[PDB]
């Protein structure tokens, strides 16, 4: 059906994982990472 | 199927006779221990030890090559 | 047909090699 | 902070002082010049960089050169 | 002070926002770094290239993988022509079904783009032919990547750190790049065409698991060494060959038939494979120019320093002084750093030029949205590459020269007339620039007057001379190889023009892009490119030239190369430095690649609409090209979705927006300056600083961003808003309007 | 004659004292093994106990609930599954909580035996107070609570989730 | 304390809005998780804003308002350990009020017949 996100392809779950967790689970993390690290003094 | 073996022709003495003079060049150069023990030009003047080692290796990858290519049809 | 299951996670371990090598490489030339 | 270097082909006019708004250069003796004296710049850690005194020069070419450099709260002007 | 950057204490120092801004502005500047030295930055510059090495072989493996994971590659083999190639699978879960069932396609089950980049016509060229292939290609370029990474890695321990002699060998380097990176490297891809993509092209499996004993011709490598070279030759591909298949297959592996494949249309495998073997031989026999280490071998020094011509006295080559020429460029990265721009900016247009007329690729030249793609990418590239070589060159002149090791040589005497130079380039320019225009706006108002015969249509005559001479009988000329008769095509001494025969089959035939007919409207346009050629020139050669100083800043190799201004005194010094004459050149580069691929894309869409009267006669006058090619053209790009529904162009018609708004959004910070938003944030400062419950302080003082950082967002936002919205209108245009 | 060549080893005494019954190793004091583990909810620099506790017990509580999930004796139906899986992180977790309770009440009488005395220098163990102990098990009781009921949630959800992840929410 | 009186009312309205015009709407249920998940999500965020801000500021001195010698009487929390305590009762309050609001609108039925006196049938 096309009424969802769907894959034919092998693992299909793959996206559904990762497409969250690159995109707006970890950036923030990784903006708090750079933040600190830009930040810290000498 | 079993792999193709080339009856002696002047084709494999050409490869194992090349094999074992290349060894002998480079053995007498490149050898941590040559000239050691009993003596035999443009070589290094290797020992008789250096010279049956080179020509054993000489017979050793020549016929490593000559069913190399036999099998393969020349590679 | 394309690749299975297996292939792409074998895809995804090999490819933790080239990216600890790079680690590597940044840590190194940040020196 | 900034660089402010005077060069030998000042004439001693006073112009680039009086231009400063933050009070950088102030006139010393010399004997290069008919007017007897030179412009200097001890307080360059006051400097912002408006080139008010490069504005001002009237030697060519100019005898006074800014050079900006890193900046600090007070180079770069700011009241908070 | 902050540890970051770790580069710069001025930097660390900084108590304002500037300070992050400028560390990723500076990063890669490794020269004005503290405390760098010559040999550490050759080292550095030396890993960092191993990383951008390791970066492209990742970027083609995860090419690969997603093609093999998510396309349709081997139903795209069976029917090239009628299958759309996949790129990869969409995943958006923010989707509406609409947009779901639009975007599942091209035999998918799923959502999914479709591959412009052409790389399933190159797979299947080359004798690729399964997923597993590609999944094995993807995992050999991550195993590639890691090694590269891990050499990067090596050669900055200190055992492997090479000496700065090491870097500053250039014969040594100049005989292995010629010889075995450009030499051996085509030898190797001859060898893969001749033993795996002629065989797969001929229907026959060859792979690492048989190549060993499958020899790529019945002859064998004994035709080789006997000197019966012409065996390799016999018995090509016929003109019914099916590709992909032994029917009307041969048996050559080095032809030198010319013109295209009949049913690909594309060039031959063979006479690649050839012209690859040629190529490989004439770089080894280069790569044994100079002198390294057996005393035979040209000295690079020596040439450049010598004064005498057989005994005759002379100032140089040409009678040209260039002596002291191989330290300037041996010291000086920028200088080198240069001409690598430029060739690769040459080559690229060249790719580009080249590759729509005589497509190499199988079916490759019947997919138009791939082809407008690739054309457009390698021209903007190319663009973008020029810029960077003049800019480098400016940099060159503040950094790296020194007048009293170059005294008298070439570089002194064009530093002397480049008044002259710059004088002429602008005089080049307006002429251009004044008749162009003149003659566009006299047709527009002809045409607007009910007088289209009144319009001035000068006929591109020198170059339908140059077209008939390759060949193009319609113009009627018949001079050199559209003469039968002519000594050219006959080539009488020997007879050897085994090319004629296919390369006057595809000069002539109507259906290609080899030779395309031009009119007036060509002509026109190509003073218009040549105008915007000549303008850019001359904004980067003032640029360069000037770098050092001028009457106005006389003493501007002080400075450097990238700085706001000298204040507003002498009349006002905006935008003087050579950064600034970089950062202006690459709006007239946008402005010229843009009209180059109006005309290019215009051009080939007449042509496949089976319309050509239409570029023909409106291309003329502005009008035309404002009405019958934006306009006209934009209809279904900008219905991709509607009141009514969306539609598989709805992702480029958001983007054809969002382009616009980029672009948008740098005209604010191209004409809104900084005092302004200065004293706007002052104003911010206050009123937070005067709000109750806003616990929240800043560490670095908010400050307006500076007037070089300014000008270069503002740039990047032009550029990303020119580049977004031309390639959302190319694809919309050509994909959906086409298969 | 003798060559221990401890100037070019590899392998470093730790910290530089050979006595210390330590090496320095790639695990030990490489520089990412140590800004790893240094800058954990436990070693965090700077950070107050409680707070400590709450992301040590946010993450345990999290995963602690999945294992009774997919393989428990309750994984026939969705919901009893769920439940399940939370009722076990609680257990768990309220039993940790039992022992670090005790583990405060014994160890800081008097001056307190081995790692935790005040001439201890144990760098690996900085929770040197009682108060800070009591803090950090606040800290890890309702964080863990709160990390297997975000994680029982999230189960409870899996199908409306599965819609939200794959746009299926967007049908109407 | 400060920080659990502050989350449990920021976490409690912070539900409604996904509630209401969210794209999960037209189910009650689906809406109502819809509110509670972007609520934990921007308290989350704002609780590692919280975090990263307090490791970054209090480095030796701290720079600007949060300075020793500093007198902003709006700016009180100068130490980074009362910093880390609001953010710890921060999350824990918004948490908690956003789950309030989760299950009073999930028990909207229930609710909505309990402040009519509908339970009082049976
Ligand atoms: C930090 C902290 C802080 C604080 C607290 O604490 C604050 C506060 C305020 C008050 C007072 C006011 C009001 C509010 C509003 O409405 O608006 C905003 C909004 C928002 C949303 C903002 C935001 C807020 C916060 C930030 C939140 C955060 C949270 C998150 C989630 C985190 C995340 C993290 C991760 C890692 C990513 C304001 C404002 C202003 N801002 Mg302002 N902030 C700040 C920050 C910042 C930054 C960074 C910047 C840059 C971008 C700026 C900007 C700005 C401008 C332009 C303006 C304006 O206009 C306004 C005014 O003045 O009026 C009057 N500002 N402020
Ligand atoms: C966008 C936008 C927007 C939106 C959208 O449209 C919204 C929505 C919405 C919705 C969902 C709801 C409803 C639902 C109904 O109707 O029904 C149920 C009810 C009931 C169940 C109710 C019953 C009764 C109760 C329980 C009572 C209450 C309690 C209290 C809170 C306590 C108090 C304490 C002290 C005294 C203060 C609501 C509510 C709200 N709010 Mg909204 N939102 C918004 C906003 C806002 C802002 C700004 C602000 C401020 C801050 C706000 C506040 C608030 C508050 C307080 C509140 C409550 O209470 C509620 C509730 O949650 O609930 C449960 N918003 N929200
Ligand atoms: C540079 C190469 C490259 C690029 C641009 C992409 C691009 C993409 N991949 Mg992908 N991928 C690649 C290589 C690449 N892939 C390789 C080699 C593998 C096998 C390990 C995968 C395995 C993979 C999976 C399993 C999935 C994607 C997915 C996706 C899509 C969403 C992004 C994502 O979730 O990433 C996920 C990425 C990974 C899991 C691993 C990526 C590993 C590469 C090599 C890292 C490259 C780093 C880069 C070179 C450094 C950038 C430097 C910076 C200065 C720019 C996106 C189209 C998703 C998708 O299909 O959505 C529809 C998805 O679920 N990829
Ligand atoms: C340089 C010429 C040359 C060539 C063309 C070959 C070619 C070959 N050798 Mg060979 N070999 C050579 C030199 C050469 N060798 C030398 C100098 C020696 C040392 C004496 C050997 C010792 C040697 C042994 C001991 C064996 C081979 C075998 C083989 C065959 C392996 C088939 C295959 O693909 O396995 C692929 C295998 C893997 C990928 C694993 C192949 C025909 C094997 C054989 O007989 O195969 C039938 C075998 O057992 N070779
Ligand atoms: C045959 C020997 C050989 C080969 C194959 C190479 C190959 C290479 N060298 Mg190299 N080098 C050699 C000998 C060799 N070197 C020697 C003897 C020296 C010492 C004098 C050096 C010193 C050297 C330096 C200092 C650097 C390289 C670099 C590079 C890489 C350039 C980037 C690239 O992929 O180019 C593209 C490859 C192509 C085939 C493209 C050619 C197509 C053009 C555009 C059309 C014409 C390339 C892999 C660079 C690097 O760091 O890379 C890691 C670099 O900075 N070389
Ligand atoms: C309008 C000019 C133009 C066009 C038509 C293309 C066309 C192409 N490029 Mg391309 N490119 C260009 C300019 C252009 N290039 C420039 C100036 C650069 C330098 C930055 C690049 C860098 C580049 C890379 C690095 C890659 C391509 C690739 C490709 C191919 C696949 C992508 C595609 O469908 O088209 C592009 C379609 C567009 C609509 C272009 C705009 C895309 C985004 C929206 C631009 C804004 C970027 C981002 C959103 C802003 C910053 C974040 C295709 C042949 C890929 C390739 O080789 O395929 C395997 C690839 O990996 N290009
Ligand atoms: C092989 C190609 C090559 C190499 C090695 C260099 C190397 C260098 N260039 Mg150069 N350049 C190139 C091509 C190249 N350039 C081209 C093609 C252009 C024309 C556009 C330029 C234009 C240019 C200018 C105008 C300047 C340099 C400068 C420099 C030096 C410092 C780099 C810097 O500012 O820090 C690193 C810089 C950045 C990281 C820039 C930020 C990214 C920009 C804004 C692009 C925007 C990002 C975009 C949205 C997406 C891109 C992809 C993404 C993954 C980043 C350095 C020696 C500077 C210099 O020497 O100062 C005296 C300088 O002023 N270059
Ligand atoms: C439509 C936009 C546009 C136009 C027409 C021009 C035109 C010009 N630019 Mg230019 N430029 C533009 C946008 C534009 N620019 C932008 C956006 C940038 C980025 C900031 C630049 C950056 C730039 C640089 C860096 C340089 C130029 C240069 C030039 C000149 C070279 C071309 C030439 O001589 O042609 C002939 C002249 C023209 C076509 C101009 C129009 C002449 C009109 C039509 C004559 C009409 C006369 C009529 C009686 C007037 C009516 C009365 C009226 C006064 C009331 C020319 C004046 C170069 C230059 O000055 O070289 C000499 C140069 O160095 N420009
Ligand atoms: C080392 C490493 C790694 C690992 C990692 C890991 C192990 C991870 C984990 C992770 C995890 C395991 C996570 C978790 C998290 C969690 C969370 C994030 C949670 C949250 C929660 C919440 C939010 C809650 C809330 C609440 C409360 C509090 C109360 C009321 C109710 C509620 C529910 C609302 C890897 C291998 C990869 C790689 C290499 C390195
Ligand atoms: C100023 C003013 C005003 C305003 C006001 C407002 C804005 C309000 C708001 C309000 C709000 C917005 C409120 C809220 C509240 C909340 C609450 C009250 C909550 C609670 C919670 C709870 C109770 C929870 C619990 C829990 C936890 C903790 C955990 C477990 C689970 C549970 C859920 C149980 C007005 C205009 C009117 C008027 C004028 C003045
Ligand atoms: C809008 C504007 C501003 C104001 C803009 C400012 C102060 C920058 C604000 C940036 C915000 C805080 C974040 C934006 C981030 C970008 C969307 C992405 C950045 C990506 C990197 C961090 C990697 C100026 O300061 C300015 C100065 C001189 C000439 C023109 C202008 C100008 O036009
Ligand atoms: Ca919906
Ligand atoms: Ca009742």
């Amino acid at each position: 059906d096309m009424t969802q996100l769907t894959g034919s392809y092998a693992a299909s779950w793959l996206p559904w994982i990762m497409i969250p967790l690159i995109f707006y689970i970890l950036p923030f993390p990784v903006f708090a990472l750079i933040f600190i690290w830009i930040e810290k003094e000498a | 199927t079993v792999p193709n073996t080339i009856s002696w022709s002047p084709q494999v003495a050409l490869i194992i006779s090349a094999s074992s003079l290349l060894i002998l060049l480079i053995a007498s150069r490149s050898i941590k221990y040559p000239q050691v023990g009993a003596k035999l030009p443009v070589l290094g003047s290797p020992s008789v030890g250096t010279f049956v080692a080179s020509m054993a290796f000489g017979h050793v990858v020549g016929a490593g090559i000559v069913l190399g290519l036999s099998n393969l049809g020349w590679l | 047909m394309n690749i299975s299951d297996t292939q792409v996670f074998v895809a995804l371990v090999v490819a933790l090699l080239p990216g600890l090598l790079a680690f590597r490489l940044a840590t190194e030339l940040y020196k | 902070s900034h660089t402010v270097k005077i060069y030998d082909t000042c004439i001693g006019c006073t112009q680039c002082v009086r231009a400063c708004p933050t009070d950088v250069l102030e006139m010393v003796p010399w004997d290069g010049c008919k007017a007897a004296q030179i412009a200097s710049s001890p307080r360059t850690e006051d400097c912002v960089g408006c080139k008010r005194c490069e504005t001002a020069c009237p030697t060519d070419f100019l005898s006074i050169r800014v050079y900006l450099g890193a900046e600090t709260t007070r180079s770069m002007g700011l009241a908070y | 002070a902050t540890k970051f950057p770790k580069f710069s204490q001025d930097l660390a120092q900084d108590p304002t926002t500037r300070r992050i801004w400028y560390a990723m502005a500076t990063a890669h500047d490794f020269e004005l770094h503290d405390g760098m030295t010559e040999e550490n930055l050759y080292q550095k510059i030396f890993a960092s290239h191993f990383g951008h090495l390791a970066i492209i072989f990742l970027w083609a493996s995860g090419v690969l993988f997603h093609v093999a994971w998510q396309g349709n590659f081997e139903q795209w083999i069976k029917d090239p022509l009628n299958v759309r190639p996949i790129a990869h699978a969409i995943w958006d879960a923010q989707f509406g079904p609409p947009a779901i069932e639009a975007f599942t396609r091209a035999g998918a089950t799923n959502p999914v783009d479709i591959c412009y980049s052409g790389v399933y016509h190159w797979w299947y060229t080359i004798g690729m032919r399964t997923n597993n292939e590609l999944y094995v290609g993807a995992i050999f370029l991550l195993l590639l990547a890691a090694l590269f990474l891990f050499a990067g890695w090596l050669h900055l321990q200190p055992r492997y750190r090479p000496t700065l002699g090491w870097f500053k060998s250039a014969e040594p380097r100049l005989n292995h790049h010629l010889a075995g990176l450009f030499g051996v490297s085509s030898l190797a891809w001859a060898a893969h065409l001749i033993h795996v993509a002629i065989p797969e092209s001929r229907g026959q499996h060859v792979g690492w698991d048989n190549f060993l004993f499958t020899p790529p011709h019945p002859a064998g490598l004994g035709a080789f060494f006997t000197g019966n070279w012409s065996a390799y030759a016999q018995n090509p591909d016929t003109a019914q060959h099916v590709f992909n298949s032994s029917q009307g297959a041969g048996t050559a592996i080095l032809t030198f038939l010319g013109g295209f494949h009949p049913q690909t249309q594309s060039l031959w495998l063979t006479d690649m494979a050839h012209h690859h073997v040629a190529i490989a031989v004439l770089f080894i026999i280069a790569g044994h120019m100079y002198r390294t280490n057996w005393g035979i071998g040209h000295s690079i020094k020596e040439m450049l320093n010598s004064k005498s011509f057989f005994g005759a006295k002379v100032e140089g080559p040409f009678n040209l002084p260039h002596q002291g020429l191989y330290d300037t460029i041996n010291n000086s990265l920028h200088f080198q750093l240069s001409f690598a721009l430029a060739a690769l900016g040459v080559a690229s247009s060249l790719t580009a030029q080249h590759m729509y007329s005589m497509p190499p690729y199988a079916f490759i030249g019947q997919d138009f949205t791939t082809q407008a793609a690739l054309y457009t990418h390698h021209q903007y590239i190319a663009g973008f590459l020029m810029v960077g070589a003049f800019s480098h060159a400016g940099i060159f002149w503040i950094r790296d020269y020194d007048p009293e090791q170059n005294k008298g040589n070439v570089l002194d005497r064009m530093l002397r007339h480049k008044e002259a130079i710059i004088s002429h380039l602008s005089w080049v320019s307006l002429f251009l620039g004044f008749h162009t225009l003149g003659l566009y706006v006299h047709n527009d108002v002809e045409v607007a007057f009910g007088a289209a015969e009144k319009q001035v249509l000068i006929e591109p005559v020198f170059a339908q001379f140059i077209q008939a001479a390759h060949g193009k009988a319609l113009y009627g000329f018949n001079t050199l190889l559209s003469n039968p008769d002519s000594i050219a095509s006959t080539a009488w001494p020997n007879h050897a023009n085994v090319w004629l025969p296919g390369w006057l089959d595809a000069v002539n035939n109507t259906t290609n892009s080899l030779f395309l007919t031009i009119g007036p409207g060509d002509f026109y346009v190509h003073h218009a490119i040549a105008l915007g050629l000549h303008v850019t020139t001359l904004v980067l050669v003032k640029g360069a030239l000037d770098a050092r100083g001028s009457k106005l800043m006389p003493d501007k190799k002080d400075f450097g190369y990238a700085f706001p201004c000298d204040g507003p005194g002498r009349g006002g010094t905006c935008d003087i430095s050579a950064w600034d004459a970089s950062y202006l050149a690459v709006f007239w580069m946008l402005n010229t690649l843009g009209w180059v691929t109006f005309y290019w894309h215009w051009k080939h869409l007449a042509i496949w609409e089976g319309n050509i009267a239409q570029f023909n006669e409106s291309s003329t006058y502005l009008m035309g090209w404002f009405r019958d090619y934006l306009w006209l053209h934009s209809a279904q790009l900008i219905n991709g979705y509607n009141p009514y529904g969306t539609n598989s162009l709805a992702i480029w018609s958001w983007m054809f927006l969002w382009g616009h708004l980029a672009w948008a959004v740098s005209f604010m910070f191209l004409i809104t300056w900084r005092g302004y938003w200065q004293e706007l944030i002052e104003t911010l400062v206050w009123a937070h600083e005067k709000t109750p419950l806003s616990f929240g302080y800043w560490r670095d003082k908010p400050v307006a961003l500076s007037i070089v950082q300014a000008r270069l967002v503002g740039l990047t936002h032009f550029t990303v808003g020119y580049i977004a919205t031309y390639g959302a209108f190319l694809i919309a245009s050509t994909a959906g309007k086409f298969g | 004659k003798l060559n221990y060549r401890l100037d070019t080893d590899p392998v470093q005494p730790y910290k530089g004292d050979p006595f210390n019954s330590n090496f320095s190793t790639a695990i030990t004091d490489s520089p990412l093994a140590r800004a790893f583990i240094n800058n954990l909810p436990a070693y965090r620099k700077g950070l107050t106990p409680f707070m400590r506790g709450l992301e040590i017990g946010m993450a345990h509580g999290y995963f602690l609930v999945g294992p009774e999930v997919v393989v428990g004796p309750l994984r026939e139906t969705a919901h009893g599954a769920n439940l399940s899986g939370l009722i076990t992180a609680i257990y768990i977790a309220v039993s940790a909580c039992l022992g670090i309770s005790i583990f405060a009440i014994t160890t800081f009488q008097g001056d307190p035996r081995g790692a935790y005395g005040s001439t201890s220098k144990d760098s690996l163990r900085p929770l040197r107070n009682r108060d800070e102990w009591y803090q950090l098990n606040g800290g890890i009781f309702l964080g863990a609570m709160g990390g297997a009921v975000f994680a029982y949630l999230l189960l409870e959800n899996f199908d409306a989730l599965d819609s939200i992840l794959r746009g299926g929410v967007n049908v109407n």
